[PDB]
């Protein structure tokens, strides 16, 4: 748009934010990823909302930082570093979820 | 514990350092075992037809006259749904004729020998596919008794959908094949075993015990035959061990095994979709055709009366598509088993790719609900080693003889009881052994042969 | 066409389709008539039915022009359903036909294709199989011809009571039928709200039917309605309006371009040629199993 | 009245399986040539669709409403030319592997004492002209086209080609051109004597077709020995399974039902099409030059809107039927190919493929919309049994043994041999003396026969 | 330019080689040959997508949000629909990796093959080959990472992919299953695979042979004589460089597998962008935004404007659902047309024809492509053929018992000056004379067409 002060603004609507989960039926627990958004934007609660509520993740996450990956941020995935063949639960690229 | 990020694991190839000059490093395994893989193959679709009058409606007079109006649809419909049968019956007889032999062994217990062969009759079907379809979460088959277990003479506690089979309209036509039928023709293909050897045998049928068969398989491998000789009770137990497998093989994490359970799951979704939409109003008053009668006067009735018919005819055209396009696939799937009976079954094959990844030697395949599950004994090499190896040798008195292994590979010795630099090996197996006229032929000179200055049997001289 | 298609200035090369040529059709031809002049002379004299009356004209094999009818009456109120107005007088058909009644304007709230008041609850049906029309129109005093009735009038009730006497069935009237309770009902009502019954026989049902009606005040000039509707048949399509051919050329041949044509009201274009004849006789029009003419 | 009946199942000869170092081998005592037949669609057949002619007939209240879905025409469009392209291009990937780099020119007379009815006469062939006279397929378009149309024709004229230029279809022509294809054919058979003599993929052997038998019959067991004496035999048998195709085209024949099966997908299709032009929507008529001479325009387009909405429907319908007969096509295409790079340039061993009779020489000619296969075949018959050893040793010399190359070692039961044991073919029952040429060397085992005295090879 | 011109399709005649009548023949044989590839692209997969069922329908206006839930169970067959196609997409993905893997390799090392060129060998990485193709790919740059902050507004105003447009329309494209360095790790282990390749099926052994060797045993393999391959090699070899040095050329719209290539890329663009167009269209409704309709409508009128909204919506939904599962299915049929080439185009020399490049086969190489495999097929191409006479076989005639016939080969007239004897041996694939030798040849049964040589034969001597 061109205001009226002379200067052009351009405008790129609005962004929401994807989010998919881990399901671990098993056990019966669970944890998230945010995908492309990037941990810059990830906080303890929300504020903008998809849900109305993120209490399920804090069961344990209220403990835990955001971890960044490859693919994208994460809630309760845990740093292990372990090299496994099939997690049962991929989450693509190099990534892998274990149990 | 909290789910553990990890890296996707990458195993590595044995890795097997290039040699530069007129000799090379080889990997030979020292030890093997049997062991198996399944597949499953569907061959058909359930083969339905719909009544399309019922669908609809049922016995109103209105809406009766009101279809007239669309009397053609259901032409389409039925001819359409009939054609599709069609086909599927045709695969059947296509797949059968692939499936009969001319002759056959006769089946006695005891068959194979040492070997256990679980899978002979209970004469009958077989033991296995009687575990397949009590693993398998199908619902209780049609056709006797039929109508009178929809009907008050049997349990309350009946759910199956096909007594939901005689509101909707719905018929499921019977398979072709008969089970009984089906039975005898797996056990035809049990008799063309021992077996596919000596030529190409299409002819002749060698009538051998299927221990024979099996050292022929193996000897087709580069096994030498003197390693067979003396591993043959060895050979035997940790064949029957692979078979023994097969009872755990009933598991969800069975990948054939769950397709096997998902073709059934497919079947039953296409009826209960039907089954909802029946309930289902397209804005009209009532799902019944009944209630909106009583409660509307005719001129206001026909017009809910239509919206109703013309959804309800909109999911019978839907259902065709998905029907169609179902038995093309079925079709297509039907001919990859044929091709798989005449080749991975009535065959040794030397194309890896097509059966189990072990090489090949004889496969199996029995009834399974809609299609055939295929098995497939495979050979898995291991504790690789590496020895030194020749591309070839020949006298160093005359660069005209010269030799090169068949079927194996001339390697330095490293056995005690060989006197000779120089010995043959299986290619399947370490197996060194001297090298004599029967394993070895006359080739061509070449520089890279080794010159051998003293001892060689094959030429003499 | 193929760069709009495309939405490019730059098209791949290739061989593509475009729309097929229009083929320059000839001027039209027609086969309409013989037949006579229209005998709408019936409406120029009486006093025109009470609703339940109807008094009806149905027109064959004859010619008109309906504008000349139209000037002896001053209109009030001119519609239709699923015509033009102005395409009903210029359209052939197997049949012209017009109802015609007494109607005062005072009433005309109860009068329209999809009215739910008493006069089409029992006097009145106009089926949707046709696209008729409808006029409300008063008489010229010029007309001395034509006569007044004392009241305008009509019937508000046609219903029979179950011979127990407490439950009673409405009888609604048939599309461009009479109500079953004309039998019983008078020529016209004599005062508002006038009732009748008849007991019936074992022969009937048994029960009594009822009915009743109601009027409204006479005018200094009279008051007219009509019901008008067509018919389209297939060999049977003679009525039309008197022909304009005079001062043209010869027809139909011309065997020549693919012309327009009206064939006894049948519209459509399309070449002709001497061929040789198939069944059946005097059925006029052919048609293939698609619904197309052939010949 | 019908008859209720069983199921015929049919058992399988027994053969009982023997313990210890011989057994019993089913062998044929005779056997015949016979054929079977296949079809194998390649193509769809090429149409386009007038968009604007479909809907309505330039009536100028209709064009303008039309333009407010003048891009879905564009999408209809552009996907039957995207279809129409596919097409082309699985003609010319299949016309890439039947041409040859060479092939022997082609005589009367070819093929010596075998029949030949397959040749051409120089044109197609006799046998595809049957085929294409037992078709029911309308009389074919371009020329004379627009005359079968008009008036200067038949008054009996039936086709749909003439509706095609009411309905604004347009019928493409095939890329491949009958002549062309019937050049492509003759070039197959020039590849013929043939696929033998090594891989076949560079040279070209140039011999007489009777010889290219031999060898192919050689290569399923049968010895040459008995090749040689039945030569006029063989011809014989060979011709009378070749003369069964000229009762081959009825309606029991599967492949030619599938053939005109074809035929009639393809009519079917246009002829859907045709009675959607009829078909209303609740519109007042099919016609839209009727409903605007009978209503005035505000109202009149109501009728016209619903008129178009429902014949943009059929076509988008239309479309996605053509699409999915397209891509099965394709795959059709690909297996032709196969069996051309497959059962018909080279014998094979696969079973499988081709008739089931074994495999010897399969030819293939054109069909419509397709490739017609036949393979001929071997048929064994009059099985007997015999006694048979799996091998053969020298008793004084255990290192000396032998086993059976093609063929086997079986007790002799012929008075012209001496010797206990007899070579046979594995085709056919031919038994024959045991010599170096039908035998090799093997390593000792202990169900090898030992031989005390006469045996040739090794002769010590 | 001037008018187009009208011409006749041209037919190519094989050329002519004569039946011929009693014991001899003519043979056509090759007297030149060039190396020459081919090429195909096999597409594997479909790209993974999800749908937001909420999110594309509405913006969470909680108008919408009461008169969804009527709908509620739709979303739920499209959710499991989509979901369902993506799983079957990671299983075949990972069934055809377990059978490209190979138990052992070779290491890769620069220089290998010794005179060949080998550009295909890694920047030690994916191949230099590699990098030429997805550089002339047209494809949209990846999300993940950094993803989404390229698309807010820290970044140009200039962005226009499908990519960021994503999180408007609520839609999802997963990550492919494999990272690109496993997928080059996966090729690179094919190509140590190569060698052994004869020395039977190779199915468990490892030759370890050097790559020009084992050419050499596959040229014996078609049927050309050792003598010849000896004589050669640095000519092969240089022929072949030719041959392999076009494939920097080869990148162009004229190549048919890199129009399939870029072909797929635009297949799966073509589907996101027909949503996005579809946001915008109205059904008729006052607006194909649902705050327009909140902003202009009583909400009695508003609701009914939403629900017709909402009804064309699904609708598209539920076609794109339709679509999808299509695709899906043929990128499997694709998928496993590949696993059978590599375990029989790749993994070994093949006899059949049809398959792998049209020129007998010689070894084929396959590298990664965008949404699938991508193979070249090193072949054989004949040339300059010439006719030669040619015998069926030839026998004692003092002794008719001993026949003999060539291996590989065919008996020849001989033509050459530097062979004293009548009869000559030379390969089927190509024309060299050579003595006949016990090597070449094999004992035969006695046939009428034999010849009957009165004079001298070296196999048998006598």
């Amino acid at each position: 748009y061109y205001s009226d002060d002379g200067n052009y603004y351009c405008l790129r609507a609005c962004v929401s934010v994807p989010v998919s989960v881990i399901y671990d039926k098993e056990t019966k627990t669970h944890a998230t990823l945010f995908g492309s958004v990037a941990c810059e934007h990830i906080s303890s609660t929300m504020s903008q909302y998809s849900r109305s509520t993120r209490s399920m993740l804090k069961r344990r996450d209220s403990t835990y930082g955001p971890l960044q990956t490859p693919v994208g941020c994460v809630l309760g995935l845990v740093n292990s570093s372990l090299f496994v063949e099939d997690c049962k639960l991929p989450l693509g690229q190099s990534l892998c979820a274990l149990p | 514990g909290e789910m553990r990020l990890a890296s996707i694991a990458f195993n590595h190839p044995i890795q097997v350092d290039q040699l530069n000059s007129s000799y090379f490093k080889l990997s030979i395994p020292t030890n093997f075992s049997f062991g198996v893989t399944q597949e499953y193959i569907q061959t058909t679709i359930q083969k339905v037809t719909v009544d399309c009058k019922q669908y609809v409606c049922n016995g109103f007079q209105k809406c009766e006259q009101l279809l007239r109006e669309y009397g053609q649809f259901c032409s389409k419909i039925n001819q359409a749904l009939h054609g599709a049968n069609l086909r599927q019956d045709d695969s059947v007889r296509n797949l059968f004729a692939s499936v009969k032999s001319s002759q056959s062994s006769p089946i006695i217990p005891g068959f194979g020998g040492d070997f256990n062969l679980t899978l002979l009759e209970p004469v009958a079907r077989s033991a296995i596919e009687d575990l397949l379809f009590d693993k398998v979460t199908i619902a209780d088959p049609g056709y006797m008794q039929g109508y009178d277990d929809c009907m008050q003479q049997g349990p309350a506690s009946a759910r199956d959908l096909i007594c939901a089979q005689y509101v909707a309209g719905y018929k499921v036509l019977p398979p072709l094949m008969d089970v009984n039928m089906e039975a005898a023709y797996t056990s035809s293909l049990l008799g063309s075993i021992a077996g596919v050897g000596w030529t190409a045998g299409l002819s002749s049928f060698a009538a051998i015990p299927f221990a024979q068969s099996i050292f022929y398989r193996l000897n087709g491998v580069g096994i030498t035959q003197q390693v067979l000789s003396e591993n043959q009770k060895l050979i035997a137990n940790k064949f029957n061990q692979a078979l023994g497998a097969m009872q755990t093989g009933f598991t969800t994490t069975n990948e054939a095994f769950h397709k096997v359970q998902d073709a059934v799951n497919n079947n039953a979704q296409a009826l209960s979709k039907l089954a909802s939409e029946l309930s289902n109003t397209f804005g009209a008053i009532s799902a019944s055709i009944g209630d909106i009668i009583q409660r509307l006067d005719p001129p206001e009735q026909d017009a809910q009366i239509d919206r109703l018919i013309n959804g309800r005819l909109t999911t019978l055209n839907a259902f065709v598509a998905q029907q169609l396009v179902r038995s093309e696939s079925a079709a297509l799937s039907a001919q990859l088993a044929k091709d798989k009976v005449n080749e991975c079954v009535k065959a040794q094959s030397k194309r890896s790719g097509f059966c189990g990844q072990g090489t090949h030697i004889v496969s199996f395949v029995v009834n399974a609900p809609n299609g055939l599950y295929f098995m497939h004994v495979g050979y898995y090499p291991s504790n690789h080693i590496e020895v030194v190896s020749a591309y070839g040798l020949c006298d160093a008195a005359n660069p005209t003889n010269c030799i090169a292994p068949v079927n194996g590979y001339f390697i330095k010795t490293n056995n005690t009881r060989i006197v000779d630099e120089w010995s043959y090996t299986g290619s399947s197996f370490y197996a060194p052994e001297p090298i004599t006229s029967l394993n070895t032929k006359y080739v061509a000179p070449q520089v890279t042969y080794q010159n051998i200055s003293t001892n060689l049997p094959p030429p003499l001289l | 066409q193929l760069h709009c298609s495309y939405e490019s200035f730059d098209v791949e090369s290739g061989v593509y389709s475009v729309s097929s040529f229009e083929a320059k059709p000839s001027g039209s031809v027609v086969e309409q008539a013989e037949g006579v002049e229209c005998d709408f002379s019936p409406l120029l004299s009486g006093t025109p039915p009470q609703v339940y009356n109807f008094k009806r004209l149905v027109f064959t094999n004859c010619n008109y022009n309906l504008t000349k009818l139209l000037s002896l009456f001053s209109v009030n109120d001119f519609t239709c359903s699923q015509i033009s107005p102005a395409a009903i007088a210029s359209n052939c058909y197997s049949s012209l036909i017009l109802d015609y009644f007494s109607y005062p304007l005072s009433m005309k709230s109860d009068l329209s294709v999809s009215s739910a008041g008493p006069i089409s609850q029992f006097n009145y049906k106009q089926s949707f199989s046709n696209p008729t029309c409808l006029i409300l129109a008063t008489v010229p005093h010029n007309l001395t011809t034509i006569t007044k009735p004392l009241k305008y009038s009509y019937i508000n009730k046609c219903s029979r009571f179950l011979s127990d006497d407490r439950t009673e069935v409405p009888q609604l009237v048939n599309a461009n039928q009479y109500s079953p309770c004309v039998s019983i009902v008078p020529s016209t009502v004599w005062e508002d709200g006038d009732y009748y019954r008849k007991q019936l026989s074992p022969l009937e049902g048994g029960g009594w039917l009822v009915a009743s009606g109601s009027t409204v005040a006479m005018t200094e000039q009279l008051q007219m309605g009509f019901g008008i509707t067509v018919q389209y048949g297939t060999d049977t399509n003679s009525v039309c309006p008197k022909l304009e051919f005079a001062n043209d050329t010869k027809i139909a041949s011309q065997l020549g371009n693919c012309v327009e044509y009206s064939l006894y009201g049948v519209s459509g274009r399309g070449v002709f040629q001497n061929c040789t004849a198939v069944g059946v006789r005097q059925q006029r029009f052919v048609y293939d199993a698609y619904q197309n003419l052939v010949g």
